[PDB]
């Protein structure tokens, strides 16, 4: 009955609900992005980072945006951007930057 | 002859009957003729010394040999013999032998005088500790990857166009390698250095997961692809391979890239890509790089920080956070003092200030991140110093785009203006001048600084400042305001270049360093408190000098004839007021010979 | 004037009426001279109107929004909306938005209302019907992501450069769109061709994702990459684009290379790569561009079969498993048979014969398959034949293993061996020689398959050899002994090859077939069945003829200019002739060996 | 505590002992080297190939032979090597051929 077409991916504001996100997981993996709406190189690869998350439904996407967020950004020390983090339980796993569909798409893979 | 001795390797009789499987194979490539003898997964422990002269590749592989079989005979041109629990070889071998694999072997040590004909030479996964002088030279590929090699020999075949040593336990390699090497594989070895003379005819060089942190400059003009991966490189060599095509240089320590990455030379049909993922980077390096790639004038390296697009983010970390970064020590009561101090206002410019400033290669510096660590707890007590500081700090924001030298130089400039305020200097006249000439030639660095970093790529302008001012402690007496610090490297600074700042700086001392005392500055403070009276009828010679004297009238005039000016003549009579207010005071002590020539 | 707008538009009063957040934002967005309005995480339900003047961009993402406000009454250059219900566009744009942002939407259709300010729109996540038949002639950049698109109109505006589309359920593109246009995007569509003229400035095609055939010939040179991976493709374009750098056309359903990768000069600086993996290959397509990738001379295109280094290994294949190849459907009673049919002699033989015959492109031809699996049929049965048939590909994979099309030859012709010998020619002798000189022309053709192989590279000669058989079965009377198959190709035959194939083959059967009718062959078999006494009488000749009295007088004029069987070949080739011509024209069919064609 | 020296690939001899091998796994993943002898390309991915069965102890390294061991060759569609494939619960899961090792090792860890 249920069906929203509003994807999969997460999107977060209150930093404290930001860490709660990571307890909400458990032992499933996460990705965290560090997204800007004026970023160009950004948006080719926006579009993709949803598409994945109804694909890889096993893993939660979570979408977090630099300006409306300065104290995420600056406690997970993002500075290329778009920057793509990884947790699984806590601990950092990797992260990566730049546009790349197919790195993006082959870390999750590599990891779970 | 050979039936015999075979049907005879059934006499020693061990448990295995497998053994007859191997004169079966060793039959049906006599008559069917395979020209070489296929035998593997059998069991067998050993095997005959006599092979038929037909055969000339041998196999045996993943079956116990305890030992080697003493002087194997015939005409064995390629031996493959691997995941075997072998101990030794035997100085016995055929002549003849051009290839030889031994891999998953147990192999402790290298004998003598192995058959001259060998050309190929495999030892993977063995327990060889120590490598033979002399090997014979019509070696042309030698590895010896997962082998515990303390220390190669230093002399070789000097045929060999291929050597892998990828293994374990390497402090250095020798300087002395062969000429017509064209690859190298020294990779998950503990070195720290590569040897200033190579190969001339280098093409291929893997030195990833060591511990090297400067590559030599003078490299091999016909290497190709270098991978310096999983290091600690600090730099990167100003002079790179003429026939470089690629280079993986992630996974390590790199701030900033050498200022001699301009055009540099497509030497390569194929553009040369330099990738450098993973390096803590300074942001003017990104940026400048960056921008060089987007301009389609470039003519130069592509330089790879990312996969991968991207976009440099500035955004501000809380103080808090930031002043941990320049001292160590952690303590909750600390911490809680500067969130107070964030409290108050141009607290985040301060805080843009730490981040930017320790954001170079030379700032990281311990011995420099100790005095700044020092100057943050002068500024954790001394509530108004503190405040002082976080104005200009906010200063530096508007005033242009990046001075973030001039504003460290203000605020430390700063600390002798709240000494003199509450009268740290009284009487101290002749102490304080010697301040005041350390300061005039800081600033006199500062204004060199600029001028440097406007031919610099990547070159901060705050380790050019502190390079001058480190390179010229001695010449320029820098003993207070200076500490004596080492760095690790001189910033672009050449020798003409100390050459010339110090006889600038010094003639600039002796002529305008009177006048400057003057305007400048703390020292006023002084005088509101060393001399109360004069400093008042100085403030009533200045309104009783302006109100209408001859030079208004004779430059108004002079004006419209030509085509608020008034003030650019008020401070014209200011700087003559404050000469002869300072020479007046001078006369009252012996301080008055202080400002002389000196230099 | 906007004081009394949205305080009156905080009337409506919705659950959660937090849009005193809003106006917490909204006036320190023009205290502090800011042109960006960031609206995000209202917990929105909906949104006052008549805001802002003066704001070049607003942010409008994570919404619980319906649709848009009413009379906006604003200066805006650039609109963002995302992961919100939207009904569509409203027509009231003003001419000053530049971009627009949609990506999350319950949107069904084209407003077709232009700004002509829009030179970005992004529609991802949210379904149309169809697209405007005439958009504003400033749009640039349209992205279609994740939709259903039926079909796509004739004019789009006339300087798009940029053209997104992965929408589910579109198939085939107009043959015209704008000719600026240098980057296009169609995966994930379900395609099934392209058009014959593209955007004469096109470099970047993608149509990766989607079932496609045939590429068509004729592509813009300025095509620089090209990505048709994950298709149906079956032969790739001769005439690829000039400018090609980067090519991938893996996970298709290739067998053979383009022929015309000879030298195939690259513009580009990089050398282009040709990305091909995943795709049944040819032994002999392989073999051929990796050992011309050995070749220092070599200056075309880089074919990267697989990554990166490897060896082709020749391993054979058991001979019931062989088998299955060509009979798709069968029962388990023909496995046990064809695996007892393994432990013969010759069994290895006629194993790789099968696998090699059908590693080609033509031969995997439905129709083509259905014969040999109609051959295969008769020797299960059969078994006096198979022997006949294994020991000829025996014979034929010990001297070279390329001789795989002479085999087929020879094992059709078997069968007219021991039907020649079972009797089935009750002097039918009109009947055979029919067969009897389409044989001949058939080992015309092979003889013409050998030497067309000579100037191509990828295409097999068995590919040659069906080529010729096929095309010319009307041209050379081959109505029996060859059923027609239709090809997807000619095989890289030539029109004038056949002008020169139908000649030759048609004087070669006028000029020397007495003499080749003689030797051939089964008749041999019918010839000893007909007239055994004739036939021991030019044997026990033969056997006097061993004992000539100028055998020496051939001999010895040899030595001086093992070697006696030569003229002993040609002495007893003579009887052959002879024994013919009499018993030939006993049954008044000496009529038949005439002339034929002109 | 038992150690013994060597890698973990284990050398085949039988089709029966390999389809043997390979049910004895569980829900490990099973990754198969296709090399020979006479193969260049092979061995200059084949001392790679074992180090990553002493890195990874999750997954089981076999190494078949094609040379002697033909009707395995034949059964798992062997046209070039050196090919790597691998299975799980009895089932192929990915196939890749070519001498890379960096395509190896990234292939694994997508599986696992």
């Amino acid at each position: 009955h249920h069906h929203h077409h509003g994807s999969m991916v997460k999107q977060i504001e209150s930093k404290t609900a930001f860490q709660e996100a990571l307890d909400a997981a458990g032992d499933k993996l996460v990705v965290v992005d560090f997204s800007a709406t004026w970023c160009g190189p950004c948006k080719m690869i926006k579009p993709f980072f949803h598409s994945l998350s109804e694909k890889y439904s096993n893993v939660i996407f979570l979408e977090v945006d630099v300006d409306d967020c300065q104290d995420v950004a600056s406690e997970c020390e993002v500075k290329c951007m778009p920057t793509f983090q990884f947790f699984k339980k806590g601990q950092k796993v990797g992260e990566f930057s730049g546009a790349n569909k197919e790195k993006l798409e082959a870390t999750i893979n590599e990891l779970v | 002859e050979l039936i015999w001795s075979e049907w005879v390797k059934e006499a020693p009789a061990k448990e295995a009957a497998n053994r007859e499987e191997a004169v079966q194979r060793m039959r049906d490539c006599l008559k069917n003729n395979k020209t070489e003898l296929r035998l593997k997964i059998l069991g067998l422990t050993t095997i005959p010394a006599y092979i038929p002269e037909q055969i000339t590749t041998l196999i045996l592989d993943n079956n116990e040999l305890k030992s080697l079989p003493e002087n194997l005979q015939g005409n064995i041109k390629t031996l493959y013999a691997n995941s075997n629990q072998l101990t030794s070889i035997p100085a016995t071998l055929p002549d003849t032998i051009q290839e030889m694999e031994l891999s998953i072997n147990r192999i402790t040590e290298l004998p003598e005088r192995l058959p001259s004909a060998l050309q190929s030479l495999d030892l993977f996964h063995n327990k060889i500790s120590c490598l033979p002088e002399n090997l014979p030279e019509e070696l042309r590929y030698l590895s010896v990857y997962d082998n515990s090699i303390r220390t190669l020999p230093a002399h070789l075949p000097s045929e060999i166009t291929h050597l892998n040593v990828q293994s374990n336990s390497l402090t250095a390699l020798p300087e002395t390698l062969p000429p017509g090497l064209k690859t190298l594989e020294a990779g998950e070895n503990a070195l720290t250095s590569l040897p200033a003379s190579l190969p001339p005819e280098l093409q291929v060089l893997d030195v990833s997961k060591n511990q090297i942190t400067v590559l030599p400059e003078t490299l091999p003009p016909t290497i190709t692809t270098l991978d310096v991966s999983r290091n600690a490189l600090t730099n990167l060599p100003e002079n790179l391979p003429a026939a470089l095509q690629i280079m993986q240089a992630s996974r390590n320590n790199l701030v900033r890239l050498p200022e001699s990455l301009p055009h540099f030379r497509g030497e390569g049909p194929q553009p040369t890509r330099i990738i450098v993922e993973y390096n803590p980077f300074s942001e003017r390096t990104i940026q400048n790089m960056q921008r060089l790639m987007s301009s389609v004038d470039y003519q130069g390296p592509r330089v790879l920080f990312a996969m991968g697009d991207f976009s440099i983010v500035r955004v501000t970390r809380p103080l808090h956070q930031a002043v941990q970064g320049w001292l160590t020590s952690l303590e909750e009561e600390d911490v809680n003092q500067w969130r107070a101090f964030e409290a108050e206002a141009n607290a985040a410019a301060f805080s843009g200030f730490l981040d930017y400033l320790g954001d170079t290669q030379n700032t990281r510096h311990p011995d420099f991140k100790e005095q700044v660590s020092a100057w943050l707890m002068r500024l954790a007590e001394d509530s108004a110093l503190r405040e002082t500081v976080f104005i200009i700090a906010m200063n530096a924001t508007i005033s242009c785009e990046d001075r973030v030298t001039l504003a460290y130089h203000q605020m430390q400039e700063a600390t002798l203006v709240h000494d003199a305020e509450r009268g740290a200097f009284d009487s101290h006249l002749a102490e304080l001048i010697m301040a005041g000439r350390e300061i005039f030639r800081l600033e006199q660095i500062e204004s060199l600084a600029r001028e440097k970093v406007k031919r610099l790529f990547f070159i901060d302008e705050v380790e050019v400042f502190l390079g001058f001012q480190n390179q010229l402690r001695e010449s320029l007496s820098l003993t207070t305001m200076t500490r004596d610090m080492r760095f690790y490297n001189v910033s672009g600074i050449t020798e003409s270049d100390l050459d010339e700042a110090e006889i600038r700086i010094k003639m600039a001392e002796n002529r305008d360093f009177h006048k400057w005392f003057a305007l400048w500055g703390p020292w006023h403070k002084v005088l509101e408190r060393i001399a109360p009276e004069e400093w008042r009828e100085m403030m009533a010679k200045r309104d009783e000098c302006i109100e209408t004297d001859e030079y208004q009238s004779r430059v108004n005039a002079e004006l419209e004839d030509l085509r608020a000016i008034g003030i650019k003549i008020m401070e014209e009579i200011n700087q003559t007021l404050f000469t002869e207010i300072m020479e007046n005071i001078l006369l009252k002590k012996e301080v008055s010979s202080l400002m002389s020539a000196y230099w």
